[PDB]
């Protein structure tokens, strides 16, 4: 499976789709700022509209700790 | 990781499979769980960052904590070369290089550097400084993983 | 744990991962259980407080039990501080200091202080004042769990 | 789960609500005193009426054990 | 493979069964995994060539995979030789003769030639070569099978 | 469970019993000396009728596997 084949289900937690992306990620052999680019990118673009909405409220600068507990309710 | 062999002197063994598993086994039983700590604790007693970098490689699973592991390891790393400046002029003939972070994350360092470092008089714990790091990345997941 | 070497003299060595999953398998199978405490006391033989702590901080479950214990042993380590007064002026530079409650617990000291109260002459048996303590401890659990 | 939503359960022992009491506060990192603090508050108020009515008449400097052996028949 | 004795020097010992049955069982797990690739490299650490056509040639399954790294193997092989010309005239009575990508794959060479070149001054590193082929085609193995 | 509450029932045989006996002294943590006036005090007295008359028949001086053969069948 390719990596821009990998998203978010309408009714999946994000958790469970950001453990499937660094898995996917994981068999990337990419330089790191292409990898970085991937990381900022791809990873909201294909989280559903819900968390997608909640993730625009958290700015830029964001980290994965604080992006992971800001889509816990949805 | 690093042993006293029985004629006196610190030399580097490997570490075995059935602690290799025990590791995995471990990591696939209890997760996230506190236990975790003193169990890494342990089985990391006279380790290498070589070794450190091989036991967090070799996980399975939970990908959205090793990320966030990995760039803990780098912000402590960064950290470490932002509290401790390069030296004075060259290197002495005489001596060997001070560490970086990257050098105590294994990364820019070889095990025969890693073996200078630990076994010479005096000997830095680069093992140690990224045990902290480690056990402070494992407080972090540890708390963001409790539900 | 602090073992006696070929060449004969005591050295410390590390606890073997089979022994501690050996301990760990003991707590999940018996649980409170009396067949516990001799086995308990097989398995720390030659222990330091430094592994004493790693055995208990190591269990999963019966927390309310961890609780009971801990304070057991601060119980018993605020005893020890009662019973022993700290002694007379300044510490000679000649000796090493004597040890209090929270040494016995492991807390307040090193294991190289834990190896030269132990390996010095005349020895001091810090493992076996805290080892009273667990199987004391042990008792008020077992009673307790009775039901 | 943070340590105000552990409680015990109308029909729930003690004893299983201690035991996930010292596991949730064993993930709490705070100073020992505010911990102290925990123990003797939090544990007692989220307890249910028919044992917390029983810990009221235990009074002040009881431990775990008689504690334990008090809310035993609820 | 080749491990240093108490006396200080290296000597061939043989690889264990429970390391063996440990290889075997990682494949059976965890097929074409990344996590195999760090595993793979603990496990041969110390490692001879001969091991190395060893481990792979006691996989069971996979054959389509098999032939792909065996093919990988032999191109990198084929990239040796042609990179490393051999040298010029007659080998020397007081020297020991330079490797080729066969030699690399265990293929042309002994295990007493083997344990030469490792174990000579200076040593010439065989097993890490061969570990880049491995590694590279199980990077293509990894990327292909991928879904 | 207390040592007091152990008894033999009516239909089990007191081989069950003495194994639980020894059991239950086993978490007690008493003076020898009690122990022994726990032994033979408190094992006939809750011995079942049926046996208790047997044991009564053995008289004083008993030994435990002579207790055991003789009350058997009961």
């Amino acid at each position: 499976t390719s990596i821009l084949d990998i998203r978010q289900g309408p009714k999946e937690p994000f958790r469970d789709y950001v453990d499937r992306f660094y898995k996917t990620l994981r068999a990337e052999q990419a330089s790191q700022e292409v990898k970085n680019w991937m990381t900022e990118t791809l990873l909201v673009q294909n989280a559903n509209p819900d968390c997608k909405t909640i993730l625009k409220a958290l700015g830029p600068g964001a980290t994965l700790e604080e992006m992971m507990t800001a889509c816990q309710g949805v | 990781p690093i042993v006293q062999n029985l004629q006196g002197q610190m030399v580097h063994q490997a570490i075995s499979p059935r602690t290799l598993n025990a590791w995995v086994k471990v990591v696939e039983e209890k997760a996230f769980s506190p236990e975790v700590i003193p169990m890494f604790s342990a089985l990391s007693e006279g380790a290498t960052p070589q070794d450190l970098n091989t036991m967090l490689n070799t996980v399975g699973g939970h990908q959205a904590a090793m990320q966030m592991l990995k760039e803990t390891i780098n912000e402590e790393a960064a950290e470490w070369d932002r509290l401790h400046p390069v030296h004075a002029g060259p290197i002495a003939p005489g001596q060997m290089r001070e560490p970086r972070g990257s050098d105590i994350a294994g990364t820019t360092s070889t095990l025969q550097e890693q073996i200078g470092w630990m076994t010479h008089n005096p000997p830095i714990p680069v093992g140690e400084i990224y045990k902290r790091w480690i056990i402070l990345g494992l407080n972090k997941i540890v708390r963001m993983y409790s539900p």
